[PDB]
């Protein structure tokens, strides 16, 4: 009678989903980009004096796997819907793709809005690239408003690179799943 | 293994991705198979088709109409996800002789857009659904249908479908305009596409009362200060429509059409852009131009 929790990670390609999963479980940041098809990892975790098995499911961000990805969805307890804070386009896809898609396949399943790559929010080289394309990074406030409108449990952000906010992301996911 | 290469087909994978999956230990395939079995779809195609027919039924008082359509956007979003992420067979059923999904979808889009496009009751009703995201979501549905080879073909052969897609260029959301242009560009690139596109833009001109065809396309493209993606999609589409034709004399006539609408003068300023995505489209156009 070991208790189980299934957490599934989604969002645009190259947003950071695999790094954040690997940095959190393993404490190392993987330097080579290798696009995901599907993967899963498992971890033991204690909340309120009780152990749970936390299942973690990595998914493909790219559209070509659009009919493969929903096989990862059944029995999901909590979703992490991720976007990069330095990619407005990935932010937009949150509303247009990712939230509609998990709500359709898994009604009544909580999700968190996860801003990723926050370390890059102050990198001038990054600010410069967005600037040439008439863009800026996403501010916490802006993301928080979207999280409200789409009925996310809450908004959280992290860097898989610095591990800042990383633990708290998963803390929040667990709590969201047991509420 | 063979209960796998059938699950493989249902996923509409490009050959390079299918090949990659194929070199998978016979164990993994099994896990994939188990995953499919575990997987159930939400609704059959006629669920969504019936709702759309309900929205279109003029025998309904305004009351039930307003109440029926209060979830229209939600229903369209569920149809779009179904079209885009269910097994490809779900799409075939939607498109089939019993269902005629493509007809109802095109019909609803036309209705959603009727107001924007310029019986007083249906004009009133349309205005109800024309300020929501319905149009945009219908365009997304068409996009999903078009990623399926057979579905792409039905869109081409359809009497109204690309006509209506072109009409959506009038939608005030630049994100919507971009998507339309991407769809229009894709159709234009396949054999027989160019004629369908010109015919669609002739139809656009008449219904919208333009002086010359592409008039409003150019308006929107000139008028837009801020959305790089829409500008990228506009430039790309223009370059395909003038420069992909077989007849060189036709190419130059097409080129001058846009010249008479001030593209050349506009690209004069625009070529100094900072955006590298837009830069490449403009360059491609300039490289293709005749003297
Ligand atoms: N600076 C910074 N870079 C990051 C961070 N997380 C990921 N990256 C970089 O982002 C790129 C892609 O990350 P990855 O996790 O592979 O993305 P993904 O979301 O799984 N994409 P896919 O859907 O294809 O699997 C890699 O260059 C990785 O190095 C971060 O927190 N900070
Ligand atoms: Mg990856």
């Amino acid at each position: 009678a070991m208790q189980t929790i299934k957490c599934v990670v989604v969002g645009d390609g190259a947003v950071g989903k695999t790094c954040l999963l690997i940095s959190y479980t393993t404490n190392k940041f993987p330097s080579e980009y290798v696009p995901t098809v599907f993967d899963n990892y498992a971890v033991t975790v204690m909340i309120g004096g009780e152990p749970y098995t936390l299942g973690l499911f990595d998914t493909a961000g790219q559209e070509d796997y659009d009919r493969l990805r929903p096989l990862s969805y059944p029995q999901t307890d909590v979703f992490l819907v991720c976007f990069s804070v330095v990619s407005p386009s990935s932010f937009e896809n949150v509303k247009e793709k990712w939230v509609p898609e998990i709500t359709h396949h898994c009604p009544k399943t909580p999700f968190l809005l996860v801003g990723t790559q926050i370390d890059l929010r102050d990198d001038p080289s990054t600010i410069e690239k967005l600037a040439k394309n008439k863009q800026k990074p996403i501010t916490p406030e802006t993301a928080e408003k979207l999280a409200r409108d789409l009925k996310a449990v809450k908004y959280v952000e992290c860097s898989a690179l610095t591990q800042r906010g990383l633990k708290n992301v998963f803390d929040e996911a667990i709590l969201a799943a047991l509420e | 293994e063979e209960r796998f290469a059938i699950v493989l087909n249902a996923m509409n994978l490009p050959p390079d991705k299918a090949r990659l999956l194929r070199q998978y230990d016979n164990e993994k395939k099994w896990e994939l198979i188990c995953d499919q079995e575990r997987f159930q779809v939400k609704n059959p195609p006629h669920t969504y088709i019936q709702k759309l027919k309900g929205y279109l039924d003029p025998a309904v008082t305004r009351k039930k109409f307003r109440r029926r359509v209060q979830e229209s956007t939600q229903v369209l979003r569920e149809l779009e996800i179904s079209l885009r992420t269910n097994h490809i067979g779900w799409v075939r059923e939607f498109l089939n002789e019993e269902n005629k999904g493509l007809d109802v979808l095109v019909e609803y889009l036309s209705f959603a857009q009727y107001a924007v496009t310029f019986s007083r009751r249906t004009l009133k009703n349309s205005r109800l659904v024309s300020k929501k995201d319905d149009v945009h979501v219908c365009i997304m549905c068409l996009r999903a249908i078009m990623n399926y080879q057979y579905g792409f073909n039905m869109v081409m052969s359809h009497p109204h479908a690309v006509n209506e897609i072109a009409l959506s260029l009038n939608n005030k959301n630049p994100r919507t305009k971009a998507l339309v242009l991407e769809l229009l560009a894709a159709v234009c690139l396949v054999r027989g596409g160019h004629e369908i596109i010109l015919s669609a833009f002739d139809n656009f001109k008449e219904v919208c009362g333009e002086k010359q065809r592409f008039e409003k396309l150019m308006e929107h493209f000139r008028n837009e200060d801020n959305n790089i993606d829409f500008m990228v999609a506009s430039m790309q589409f223009i370059n395909i429509v003038v420069h992909s034709v077989e007849d060189m004399n036709f190419r130059v006539h097409l080129q001058y059409e846009f010249t008479k609408l001030g593209l050349d003068e506009y690209l004069d300023k625009l070529k100094h852009t900072e955006s590298d995505k837009l830069q490449v489209q403009i360059q491609a156009y300039l490289d293709n131009v005749f003297d």
